[PDB]
This record gives C-alpha cells, sequence and structure tokens, in this order.
C-alpha cells in the first residue's frame, strides 16, 4: 500500500547503517551474502560481479 | 619477520580488483601480529587508510571491550577477560 513513515528521497536509497545512500554504493546480497559495490566473483565456470546493487552473473 | 608479510602485499595489491583496501588489510595482518606478541603500532594517517568510525563513535587505539555494549550492564556479573 502507500505507508507512512521514515524514508528519504527517491535518489537515495536505504542503507543497512541507517543512513540511506545513492545506488552507486548500494551493496548486493547474491546468495544472502553481503557484497561490495565493486567486487569481481567467480568460480572456474560461472562469472558474476556487482555493479550497483544488482548482481550480474553469467556462465 | 616482516620479509614475508612484505611478500604477500605485493602478491595481494597487484592481483586484486581494488589495490586500496588490499594495500590496507595486508598492513594490518602485521600490526595485528605484532600486536599479538606486545607491540602496538601507530600506523593510520588520512593518507594509508583510518577507517571511519560513524558520528557516534571515535577512532580509538587500544581500548577496553567490556563496558562498551548496553548488554554488559544487564550482565555484569560475567567476567570479561578480554
Amino acid at each position: 500500500a502507500c505507508l507512512e513513515g521514515c524514508f528519504c528521497p527517491p535518489g537515495l536509497y536505504m542503507d543497512e547503517r541507517g543512513d540511506c545512500v545513492p545506488k552507486a554504493q548500494c551493496p548486493c546480497y547474491y546468495d544472502g551474502e553481503i557484497f561490495q559495490p565493486e567486487d569481481i566473483f567467480s568460480d572456474h565456470h560461472t562469472m558474476c560481479y556487482c555493479e550497483d546493487g544488482f548482481m550480474h552473473c553469467t556462465m | 619477520s616482516p620479509l614475508p608479510y612484505l611478500r604477500n602485499c605485493r602478491y595481494d595489491v597487484c592481483s586484486c580488483s581494488d589495490g586500496r583496501e588490499c594495500l590496507c588489510g595486508a598492513l594490518a595482518s602485521y600490526a595485528a601480529a605484532c600486536a599479538g606478541r606486545g607491540v602496538r603500532v601507530a600506523w593510520r594517517e588520512p593518507g594509508r587508510c583510518e577507517l571511519n568510525c560513524p558520528k557516534g563513535q571515535v577512532y580509538l587505539q587500544c581500548g577496553t571491550p567490556c563496558n562498551l555494549t548496553c548488554r554488559s550492564l544487564s550482565y555484569p556479573d560475567e567476567e570479561c577477560n578480554e
């Protein structure tokens, strides 16, 4: 619904530490694991990175 | 002996995605061993990776993690041999 509470402006998104930040340093939550805004990351076969909040995986 | 902790830096700074924190997580690997034997070092600068404690907190070199958390006052009789 259209709820009531404490938000921050649309350019800013909520971070875990109470502050809210733009989507540049908004971490990724792949498989529960909290990855930093720039984390290149791969097993042998898969290839994944965190750009701006989303986790871009490939194969 | 520092010579390996130097050898492990040059393999980390050239290999990882961001050599900023790879540097400052390798220098701490040495201070954390110097401190495990008795020697504390003051190696933090605005250039050499001083961490940003939030506005509520302040940086501190050698302190007591016993009278910090609010859970301590609820269970004071417990020992803190830290």
